[PDB]
């Protein structure tokens, strides 16, 4: 079958590549109470050595939770919403913070070394090994498929992490610089402690490369290694190897891989008929625009009372499944850098600027309607602050121009979160008007606020940067123009009279 | 049964042997006239210059053709140019050259309609292989007949090209000309696919122990073990690499070892015979080929690992014995023999490698198979009733309208544009869906050659891209990413172009109108004249071609015809089109 065959050729690859060896003959180096490395700078690649003292048997299966608030956790950057917490091993751990005094300079210089776009390796002994792991996982808090990323090479190490740091790295694109060699004799029991990334087990027929992490439970559940790396080196010049690894195992990892593939090519798929449920929405936009009250403030409408079921479809059907199609590209593709150059190659990136810029109006209209407050700095979801950046980083690289005579009738606003700043700036006034027996230093800081968004509103429209369908009779901008008015006095701005002179519905002309 | 499938009679073969041998003594090639047959053989230089070229930096002394005097030599829709060893090039180029007289004599051969054969021994079958190439180029390609049709018979050559190589050679439908055999044990198939470094030291010696003129030199023990033993191990590491890029499954690991390894690019281009005491076996599949090549001379005990090295050279001057014993042996095509598994252990394959050729067919029968799914979905009745929706109801009824279609939809105030922009989104879907599996190449070499997958590619591409043109200009994502013909293009449609061009041919765009004329309005004429004016020196070419159609265009109510009325009145005056 297709996967053992890639798993034997690629363990008779590494081994044939020559890292095995040099590894192990740094290790024999150093090898002949607390963590001791080295380092060794050659012309084709960097290397690192760590070793620790004997293993402490029983006193290897205690853990240290950690956590993405707690300051003590060195790793921020790995953990996420859904995994904000993994414990790891302890003396593992312990040993890795006791030394991470000098290896801070030495991850700086090994940071710029791999910015010389020079290979980098770091391996390990029986527990240094683990020590090597956690330092690789430091330094590659920075991940791009174009960087240049170390990779960590072990020899017979226990485990570090549980369930949670499994589910971290299982796909990311970190579990693509780990590689363990373990003999297929070793049997760790494995109920609490779970292993990650690829792993090479060593039989005396030959060595197999595994990357599933559930058949290398089934396979080490329940040693000198030169003389492995030996037998290794004659299996290479034996004329048969055998069936090493049983056959349920490999059915196991030949349905997993093929259900991964399936899953990703599912979502280029999706994208073409995500794009006509946007279409639909451009379609629901147009007439609302057609009514005069615009798509934000009908949709609130339709939210607060539903009475077309046309925008009940438009709501449950179209933006709920536009909504979990992104949502679903931002978690996969964080984890998986697509097409190298960027994430998101090009189709996904400015569909999804375009998803943005065109859908979180609605999410804003949902927040407000719930009443809560401060969209811009609590409310937005991840992948839209995703979407944001990316484009961001790459519109600067691209050469654009913008010409001062065109219709801006279908413009979508760039700065997505314009409604929330208007529904905040609607909230304050409310309040201004309405409570009663309110400090007055408190009223001069929400006159302070209003100000602020009078001329957040000029500047975005002097730029010519807004659409024009805020200047709709029922839009909720206009009636929050009205209040402003109201409570203003006789004060005057560029933006009062523009609203006065009768010009913004000669905007975006 | 042999003569069917390479198309070459053993006559032929022996021509070619005797020819090749010939070749040794005269200067850079040989020509051989028997009747209606011009055997042009080359001569084989053992020198070790003319495998690595000095001048050449790089690892494999490997060089891209010139995109001029090797157009067809690429992938049509990405633009990569093959690679081929420079060595064998320069020798190539400097036979050519107009004071040696092969230019002459080949053009007078194909004047008197004769079968042409290139041949040669080691390097000659390379050279041989080079000048077949230029010929397919400079000839065949024009007048197109089988008169012209050449043949390519190599013994023992080594390896040529890269991937791109045996890719462009398979999309032409060209890797039927060359037969190249080679005996189970011989080494100069397998050189080039190790490193200059890993075999820089004891290749002289061993270049010389492999010329037959000069016998002189005394064979060394340890630098033969020694360079068969790395040839062996850089062909292993080769063979197992492209094992595990098979299905690019593991391609993340292998992507980390990727940056710490060099790998030879050369691959097997065209048919190769391999050759044994008892049977001739034929491939096809260049995986296979280059499985085959590790798995075959692979000792069958360790007992045997002294007899293997030495036997290696001397095969390489086996192909006299080869040739005359050719009709006892039993021939049976590999690729086309369902069960290959008792042919492998005679071949001389283990069973992992048995495995391992087994899967590299099985992978071409899969790229057949999504050959055939594609054109099932692209035949079906929707597909082509929706590339029909715009030609018979969108493009006539927005011909009614006095505006076009273009203004229809980027104005879109009907029915009818939506479910146009609709039908546009998921006939680039099915577009998008098939353009990555030829970038996959997930699909056999003959695609971007088959004129079936162009035709269809250029309607659909004519049609539709104006619609994207308004799509992309309606909704002002020109002021937000740019010019349309820099980042908001999609691929499918260059690959349409690209492969169109190169068929026919064997606002520089003809559906890219739009996009042009996007641009040129709203400047004044003193910056956009000569823009303006190359647009309207093409546009009658266009519709020659057909790619612009002047009905849609020249409307009252069109975008392009309104804004040429606010041009200067000499420009209008003095216009080519004036009279629309």
């Amino acid at each position: 079958s297709s996967s053992s065959l890639k798993g034997s050729a690629l363990g008779k690859l590494v081994v044939t590549s020559g890292l095995l060896h040099s590894s192990w003959s740094k290790i024999l180096e150093i090898h002949n109470s607390g963590l001791e490395f080295q380092i060794h700078r050659e012309e084709k690649f960097t290397l690192v050595v760590f070793s620790a003292p004997p293993i402490c048997r029983s006193s290897s299966s205690d853990s240290t939770l950690l956590h993405v608030k707690d300051k003590e956790n060195p790793f921020p950057f790995l953990c996420s919403e859904n995994n904000p917490s993994f414990s790891l091993h302890t003396p593992a751990f312990n040993l890795f913070t006791s030394a991470s005094t000098s290896l801070t300079y030495l991850k700086s210089e090994l940071l710029q070394t791999l910015k010389s776009e020079k290979p980098v390796i770091i391996t390990g002994a029986a527990l240094g090994g683990s020590v090597a792991s956690l330092y690789t996982l430091w330094l590659l808090e920075t991940i791009e498929p174009t960087l240049k990323r170390p990779l960590c090479i072990t020899f017979g190490s226990p485990l570090i992490g549980d369930a949670s740091l499994q589910q971290i790295l299982e796909n990311s694109v970190r579990n693509s610089c780990f590689l363990h060699v373990v003999s297929a004799q070793t049997r760790i029991k494995m109920d609490f402690f779970k292993p990650f990334g690829t792993f090479l087990i060593c039989f005396d027929s030959g060595c197999v490369c595994i990357e599933d992490h559930v058949a290398v439970t089934e396979l080490l559940n329940g040693v000198d290694y030169s003389q492995v790396l030996n037998r290794l080196d004659q299996s290479m010049l034996s004329l048969a190897d055998s069936r090493l690894i049983p056959e349920d195992v490999i059915k196991g990892i030949e349905k997993r891989a093929e259900m991964k593939n399936l899953r990703f090519d599912m979502m280029f798929k999706k994208l073409n008929d995500m794009k006509i449920s946007m279409a639909y929405i451009e379609w629901y936009k147009k007439k609302c625009k057609e009514v005069k009250i615009g798509y934000y403030d009908r949709f609130k409408t339709q939210l607060a009372f539903p009475s077309k079921e046309f925008d009940i479809n438009i709501k449950n059907h179209h933006k709920s499944e536009l909504n979990r199609f992104w949502k679903s590209v931002v978690e996969e593709v964080e984890r998986r850098p697509q097409s190298d150059a960027s994430i998101l190659k090009r189709r996904f990136l400015f569909s999804g600027n375009n998803y943005r810029r065109m859908i979180e109006p609605l999410d804003i209209a949902e927040y407000y309607l719930e009443g809560r407050k401060e969209y811009r700095t609590t409310g937005r979801s991840h992948h839209y602050v995703m979407l944001e950046k990316w484009f961001g980083m790459e519109s600067i690289l691209i050469e654009k121009e913008r010409c001062k005579k065109r219709d801006l009738s279908d413009l979508l606003t760039f700065d997505s979160c314009f409604w929330a700043e208007v529904e905040d700036s609607l909230i304050v006034i409310n309040q201004l008007n309405t409570t009663v027996g309110m400090r007055d230093d408190v009223r001069e800081v929400l006159t302070r606020k209003l100000v602020e968004f009078e001329g957040y509103v000029w500047e975005i429209i002097t730029k010519r940067e807004v659409s024009p369908e805020i200047f709709l009779e029922e839009s909720s901008f206009m009636k929050w123009w009205k209040e402003y008015k109201k409570i203003k006095g006789f004060n005057s701005s560029y933006l009062t009279e523009f609203m006065n002179t009768r010009k913004y519905e000669s905007y975006g002309k | 049964a042999f003569e069917a499938l390479t198309g070459i009679n053993g006559d032929l073969i022996t021509r070619s042997w005797s020819a090749s041998k010939q070749a040794y003594l005269t200067e850079r090639y040989h020509k051989e006239e028997a009747g209606a047959v011009v055997i042009f053989a080359f001569q084989p230089s053992f020198s070790e210059k003319d495998f690595f070229d000095p001048d050449n930096k790089s690892s494999f002394g490997e060089i891209k053709l010139n995109r001029v005097q090797f157009p067809c030599m690429r992938k049509i829709g990405k633009g990569d140019v093959a690679t081929v060893n420079e060595a064998f090039l320069k020798n190539l180029e400097a036979i050519i050259d107009p004071r040696t007289s092969f230019q002459a004599s080949v053009e007078m051969a194909v004047r008197s309609r004769k079968q042409i054969v290139f041949t040669g021994h080691s390097s000659g079958g390379a050279t041989a292989i080079l000048a077949t190439v230029w010929y397919l180029e400079k000839y065949f390609i024009r007048n197109p007949n089988v008169y012209l049709e050449p043949r390519c018979v190599t013994f023992g050559a080594p390896l040529v090209g890269d991937s791109i190589f045996s890719h462009a050679l398979g999309r032409e439908k060209w890797s039927r000309f060359f037969v190249n055999f080679v005996s189970r044990f011989d080494i100069v198939p397998r050189i080039m696919l190790a490193r200059k470094a890993s075999v820089e030291e004891t290749l002289p010696h061993v270049l010389a122990q492999l010329d037959p003129r000069k016998s002189s030199v005394q064979e060394s023990e340890q630098r033969i073990t020694e360079f068969y033993t790395r040839v062996m191990r850089d062909t292993s590491t080769v063979a197992n690499q492209a094992v595990c890029e098979l299905t690019g499954s593991a391609e993340a690991f292998l992507e980390t070892l990727s940056s710490f390894l060099e790998l030879s690019p050369y691959r097997p281009a065209g048919t190769f015979v391999f050759s044994t005491e008892k049977r001739l076996v034929a491939v096809n599949n260049s995986d296979a080929i280059l499985q085959m090549l590790f798995y075959t001379s692979q000792a069958s005990d360790e007992q045997e690992w002294s007899l293997i090295p030495f036997r290696s050279i001397r095969d390489h001057h086996s192909y006299e014995e080869l040739v005359q014993s050719m009709g006892k042996k039993l021939f049976n095509h590999l690729d086309g023999e369902n069960s290959i598994e008792s042919t492998l252990n005679d071949l001389g394959v283990s069973t992992r490698g048995r495995q391992y050729v087994q899967a590299a067919l099985e992978e071409e029968k899969k790229r057949v198979e999504n050959q055939k799914k594609i054109i099932q979905v692209i035949e079906q009745e929707r597909f082509l009733k929706k590339l029909a929706w715009i030609e018979d109801e969108y493009k006539p009824k927005c011909q009614a309208h006095k505006n076009g279609y273009y203004d229809s939809f980027k104005v879109s105030n009907e029915e009818n544009d939506f479910k146009a922009n609709v039908k546009r989104a998921e006939l680039a879907g099915v577009f998008d869906e098939v353009l990555g599996l030829m970038k996959k190449c997930q699909l056999p070499d003959e695609f971007e050659g088959d004129i079936d997958w162009i035709k269809l590619a250029t309607r659909y591409r004519r049609l539709v891209e104006p619609l994207d043109i308004a799509n992309y200009h309606r909704h002002l994502k020109n002021e937000d990413t740019g010019p349309y013909m820099k980042r908001g293009r999609p691929t499918r449609y260059i690959y349409a172009q690209r492969g169109y061009e190169h068929y026919i041919l064997k606002s520089e765009c003809g559906s890219c109108f739009w996009a042009e004329v996007e641009e040129l309005k709203g400047k004044p004429y003193e910056e956009v004249e000569v823009r303006v004016k190359t647009l309207e020196g093409m546009l009658g070419e266009w519709i020659t071609d057909g790619e612009v159609d002047d009905k849609e265009i020249f409307l009252e109510g069109s975008t392009f015809r309104k804004w040429w009325i606010t041009l200067p009145k000499n420009h209008k005056s003095h216009s080519p089109l004036r009279d629309y």
